[PDB]
């Protein structure tokens, strides 16, 4: 009854127990009828019913942990939100995140990214709390300023699409870490900002941005890490 | 002491594998978008027109100390006899648009460092007006 | 063949979730050499997906008193919870939320300048006889995501040696007491052998044993099985909670704020479920009576659907600016998995497996338990503690109250950090142990790696998932439960004929996902066995052939033993505590209806 | 960049473990925040003064052309300078980041003298670029 339609996925491959080989692209034919409407539902059917040497990261299938972010069909996006077009005449190319030292197949080494998130000090730095032991006070129009900043999931689909982070990624902090350096500047209860605005005032940590905004274009959660850099620059001068 | 020999015995078996990993490709797979195709024509357009501003002034500088006596009407009539007739226009037609995509590109950038129009709807509507401004100013400079 | 690398710490923590992180900087804020072993990066866990609120009797929207919050927790468990842990978790709840704002959690504010509290389901004030209460203390739709990213930034303030992407294999036991773990460095391919004094298990729940769950992909029971492979019991495994609102087909979750502020469970004929087939008087009750309300409605035939195993829920009566300010994250998870927006048409709904109210049996101060096999009293395991979802303090008992499991992590993670500081001294040498310590797990990692049989490791997982959805379900009797015990022993016996096609050692994602099947068969065989030996119906365990609650013969927890896969299961019982910590601060409630 | 020598780099891109923080360079606001001011000054000047270089019929006055010819030098200096620290950096080339910053010294200090022979002897730089054509 159900005549099978066949799309052809083209997945990047490497195997670090034979590093003399070159990374290549391998073709898998997936029966599109008994498969889910997303790409992670198609990359898990390959691992179950075909070659299970394929490795990748996945945790929730909803889009909130940021663990299966790859380069699907040309742009950086999350593989459990990206939708297969039901048109079985064209192919699909799945790559890892661009310009990262990859580990096995589609897993990049995000170790330099976790040492740069540690260094903007992501914790509150007050010095005094109210006398009857209750919470600190904050009005609604100061709480409105954080909307669009605290809800980043740390996927690095913005950092690894920025040509300045493709070359100087060992000293430039990237658009993902420079937005979270700004979530702690404009918090109304964070009374030490003379030090937060002093580790960014060197030659290349904030000023290797040229406003070529691939970041705001490719964030899958719909945030704006390109506007949130251009308020730090407007504050470090003024 | 343990835990100090554990961060040395593990690093030497980690740095032996870590130095054989490849680099995933970055250009030649990324998607042609408007955001890095317009701000890679703004970095080019000041290198080419910037070399033509340096090179036409050291020639008036190294002939300032060293006595050569180069005048404006001397180096201008030297230019016209040199290149062919279709070449005198092709440099003239390339450098016409390279000025207009940078003169229209310096106006655009100065809005962006006051944090205005930095949404995703504003980057595209002040990026289509950059394509209109090039084709009506750079064409006007060819008639003159 | 294998590289064995030794370490030497004071308190190692397994798991870096919401409950392993809170007990890993309360430990490093006292002078201890803490270490946190995790399989994922600490902000990729399952408590990043929580979206409700944290119950606390702050009372900044009306009058409130925590003595009433104690009554709704014990009534909501149908009197199987330990009533001295309810006294502790509810007393220290205003302190452990105001403390959570001094760490910098962006709590939703009110016009006064204080923390905003919505109205959740199950809590009413004045001792169960009064109006509905407003205690949930919420960020908008991302309370779980803003609780991880603050506790992880706070555990960067102190020194805490994170060992990210290590897979813990087994507990190192010796002469009846534990001394540490043995992990597996997933990035590199070496075997690490940590040694500690008070190892703390905060792994998480098993949810992937069923076919359609709302858990993550990494929520295999990995800390319930490590304990039971050493000989220790697991407590109350048959009580599994079924959430009444999960999307058809995939199993994704919509919140209970979709019915906490305005929500109509809408049938095929178009009415609200208030009476006359399935429902009680007050709506939006505890999830036990509202999920069994649904599965009988679609059984009779009053359920909208193409195959008519399907339901509706509208979100159109609300104003569209309160569907934006208070519930924005649900609006995207209903438009991409269902393809229907939440402002004009209803959305598909089915009940799926949500939370597991069982695990390692625990005191109220974090220490694990067992029984002495002669007198049957309690007896602490020397050197092992547990906290989180993988620990059964029985503060939830038989039915977990809604939005009460994020208070479980902050309060009982703070308590685990304090009771080590009163007992263990900082700085103490370790006893010397033999050289092949942990040799049974290297022989078991090696066996699953060089496997060659007939059945693939993704086919045995489909026989287990289709069995426990069919038999061990919301409506169960002792003629289909017995069919489940015979089937889940058959799927267990064919694990010695598995097939693995990846002999590599650096990021083996076929050796990890076949160890997550060994862990999920030990957890799943004692769920169908421990439910075929409970002839009563309370909470989320309902029997078709014994429809009344027996308070005199079944007021007891259940303990279960199973050493390996395909081994016989034995069961024994212990008495549930029924007295508080202070008879003058609060009096214990009597068992009523 | 061919014909240059390269410093020995880090094996794989990183050294250590994810709890080893990245220690930032000290505050050097003559290369940081002040350099952002000497980039907007030369951009807010060559935009209006080039608009009064098409709306003029003859040449410009020597006063209104000498102020336009220094600002075009500082504009093109601050874009060749950031193409040095972006591509010929100092982790991967070492001392040749500082030598190629000296070729923007005495290869641009003799361009300032070359303007002085175009403002007094001849007429300006907009008089030169119109004289050729276009
Ligand atoms: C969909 C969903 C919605 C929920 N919504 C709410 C809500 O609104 N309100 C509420 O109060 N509660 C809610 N809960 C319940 C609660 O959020 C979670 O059950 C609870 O947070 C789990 O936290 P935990 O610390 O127990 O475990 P987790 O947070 O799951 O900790 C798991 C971590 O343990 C580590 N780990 C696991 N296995 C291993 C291993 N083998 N080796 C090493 N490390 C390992 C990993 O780091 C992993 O990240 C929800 C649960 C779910 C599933
Ligand atoms: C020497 C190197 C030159 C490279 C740059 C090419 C400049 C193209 C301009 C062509 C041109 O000169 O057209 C003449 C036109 C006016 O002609 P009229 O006959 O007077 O008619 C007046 C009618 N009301 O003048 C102009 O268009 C431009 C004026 C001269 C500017 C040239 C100096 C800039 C050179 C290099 C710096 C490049 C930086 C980018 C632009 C600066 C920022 C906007
Ligand atoms: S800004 Fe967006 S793309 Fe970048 S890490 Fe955060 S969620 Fe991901
Ligand atoms: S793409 Fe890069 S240059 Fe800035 S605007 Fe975004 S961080
Ligand atoms: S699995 Fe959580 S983002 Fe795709």
């Amino acid at each position: 009854t159900h005549t099978p339609r066949l799309k052809t996925f083209k997945v990047y491959r490497w195997n670090p127990d034979e590093p003399s080989a070159k990374p290549h692209l391998q073709s898998y034919q997936v029966d599109l009828n008994d498969c889910g409407p997303m790409v992670l539902d198609a990359l898990l059917k390959i691992k179950d019913e075909q070659d299970s040497t394929l490795t990748f990261r996945r945790s929730c299938r909803e889009g909130i942990c940021g663990s299966c972010a790859m380069n699907i069909g040309g742009r950086n996006t999350l593989a459990c939100i990206c939708k297969i077009d039901q048109n079985e005449s064209k192919q699909l190319k799945i790559y890892p995140l661009p310009h990262m030292f990859i580990v096995k197949d589609l897993v990049p080494d995000l170790t330099n990214f976790y040492q740069q998130y540690k260094s903007i000090q992501p914790y509150l730095q007050r010095s005094s709390f109210p006398k009857d032991g209750t919470e600190v006070l904050q009005s609604i129009e100061d709480r409105k300023k954080l909307d669009g900043l605290y809800e980043c999931i740390l996927c690095a689909c913005c950092s690894t699409s920025c040509p300045s982070y493709w070359w100087n990624q060992e000293q430039y902090l990237g658009p993902a870490v420079l937005m979270q350096a700004y979530r702690w500047l404009i918090d109304s209860r964070d009374q030490a900002t003379k030090t937060r605005k002093a580790m960014l005032n060197n030659s290349m940590s904030l000023y290797r941005c040229h406003t070529i905004m691939n970041c705001t274009r490719t964030c899958p959660k719909g945030l704006n890490p390109g506007l949130a850099i251009a308020e730090i620059k407007k504050s470090l001068a003024f | 002491e343990m835990n100090t020999k554990a961060a040395i015995a593990e690093e030497q078996i980690l740095n032996k594998q870590r130095a054989r990993r490849p680099i995933s490709p970055h250009l030649t797979i990324y998607q042609p978008q408007l955001t890095w195709y317009l701000s890679s024509f703004h970095r080019i357009s000041l290198v080419l027109m910037g070399l033509g501003f340096y090179l036409f002034t050291i020639l008036f500088g190294v002939s300032g100390l060293l006595g050569l006596g180069l005048t404006t009407e001397k180096v201008s009539n030297w230019y016209h006899q040199k290149f062919s007739k279709i070449t005198e226009w092709s440099i003239k037609g390339s450098f016409a648009y390279l000025f207009a995509i940078h003169y229209g590109g310096a106006i655009r950038h100065l809005i962006w460092d006051t944090a205005k129009e930095l949404t995703l709807k504003g980057v595209y509507r002040t990026g289509y007006a950059l394509i209109g401004f090039t084709a009506v100013l750079g064409t006007y400079l060819l008639t003159l | 063949k294998y590289h064995i690398i030794d370490h030497e710490y004071d308190c190692v923590v397994i798991g870096a979730g919401g409950a392993g992180l809170r007990a890993a900087f309360g430990l490093a804020e006292a002078g201890y050499k803490t270490a946190c072993i995790s399989k994922l990066f600490p902000t990729r866990s399952h408590t990043v997906a929580a979206q409700g609120g944290i119950n606390a009797a702050l009372g900044n929207m009306h009058k409130d008193n925590w003595k009433w919050h104690m009554y709704d927790t014990v009534k909501g468990s149908d009197w199987l919870g330990d009533q001295d842990s309810i006294h502790y978790m509810t007393r220290e709840a205003p302190k452990s939320i105001i403390e959570l704002e001094h760490y910098g959690v962006p709590f939703s504010r009110t016009e006064n300048g204080k923390i905003y509290q919505r109205a959740f389901g199950g809590q009413t004030k004045e001792y169960g006889k009064g109006a509905q209460a407003y205690r949930t203390c919420a960020v908008a739709d991302r309370t779980g995501h803003a609780l991880l990213h603050t506790l992880y930034g706070q555990a960067l303030r102190h020194d805490t040696h994170f060992f990210i992407e290590y897979f813990a294999l087994d507990l190192l036991t010796h002469n009846g007491e534990v001394v540490g773990v043995i992990a597996y460095n997933q990035e590199d391919g070496t075997i690490h052998r940590f040694r500690a004094h008070k190892t703390i298990i905060a792994t998480g729940g098993y949810g992937r044993a069923y076919f359609s769950c709302t858990s993550a992909h990494t929520c295999t029971g990995d800390g319930n099985a490590m304990v039971s492979r050493a000989g220790f019991p697991l407590q109350d495994l048959e009580f599994v909670q079924f959430h009444p609102s999960g999307i058809y087909g995939s199993g994704c979750l919509i919140t209970e704020g979709a019915r906490g502020e305005g929500g109509f469970l809408v049938n095929s004929e178009g009415e609200r479920f208030m009476e006359r087939y399935a429902p009680t008087a007050k709506d939006l009750a505890c999830r036990d009576v509202v999920s069994r309300a649904i599965t009988m409605e679609i059984r009779e035939g009053r359920g909208v659907g193409k195959k008519k195993d399907h339901m509706y829920l509208q979100l159109s009566h609300l104003p569209p600016e309160v569907l934006k300010e208070r519930l924005p994250g649900i609006s995207e998870t209903a438009a991409i998995f269902a393809g229907v927006d939440v402002t004009k048409e209803p959305i598909p709904i089915i009940p799926t497996v949500h939370y597991n109210m069982g695990g390692i049996p625990t005191k109220w101060n974090g220490e694990a338990l067992t029984i002495d096999e002669e007198t049957g009293e309690d007896k602490v395991i020397p050197g092992l503690m547990a906290c989180g979802e993988a620990a059964c303090v029985s503060v939830h008992g038989a039915n977990r109250l809604g939005a009460n499991s994020l208070l479980d992590l902050v309060v009982f993670g703070r308590a685990v950090a304090h009771t080590v500081a009163d007992t263990l001294q900082p700085g103490l040498p370790h006893k010397p142990l033999p050289s092949d310590l942990g040799k049974e797990s290297i022989a078991n990692l090696d066996k699953l790696r060089n496997a060659n049989g007939s059945r693939s490791t993704a086919e045995i997982r489909m026989n287990m998932k289709q069995t426990m959805q069919k038999d061990v379900s919301v409506f169960r009797t002792q003629s289909s439960l017995d069919e489940g015990v015979r089937n889940i022993t058959a799927v267990e016996k064919t694990f010695d004929d598995v097939k693995t096609t990846d002999r590599s050692m650096i990021w083996n994602s076929d050796l990890v996902e076949t160890l997550e099947l060994q862990n999920l068969l030990t957890c799943a065989s004692q769920t169908a066995v421990s439910a075929a030996n409970r002839k009563e119906s309370r909470g989320a365990h309902a029997r078709e052939d014994y429809p009344n609650r027996d308070d005199e013969h079944w007021m007891k927890h259940t303990l279960s033993w199973q050493k390996d896969v395909a081994a016989p299961v034995t069961l024994k019982y212990r008495r549930v505590i029924d007295h508080t910590l202070d008879e003058k601060e609060c009096p214990s409630v009597p068992p009523t209806v | 960049i061919p014909f240059l020598p390269v410093l020995p780099q880090k094996p794989g891109g990183v050294r250590g473990t994810p709890n080893d923080a990245y220690v930032p360079p000290p505050e050097n606001k003559l290369e940081g925040s002040y350099h952002w001011y000497m980039e907007k000054i030369f951009a807010l000047s060559v935009v209006p003064l080039a608009t009064t270089a098409m709306l003029t019929t003859g040449p410009l006055s020597t006063a209104a052309d000498s102020f336009f010819s220094v600002m075009l030098l500082g504009y093109c200096y601050m874009e060749f300078n950031s193409c040095i620290t972006d591509y010929i950096s100092g982790r991967v080339y070492g001392v040749w980041h500082k030598y190629a910053m000296y070729m923007l010294g005495l290869g641009s200090a003799v361009s300032l003298f070359g303007i002085y022979k175009l403002e007094t002897e001849n007429d300006g730089v907009v008089g030169l670029v119109k004289s050729l054509w276009d």
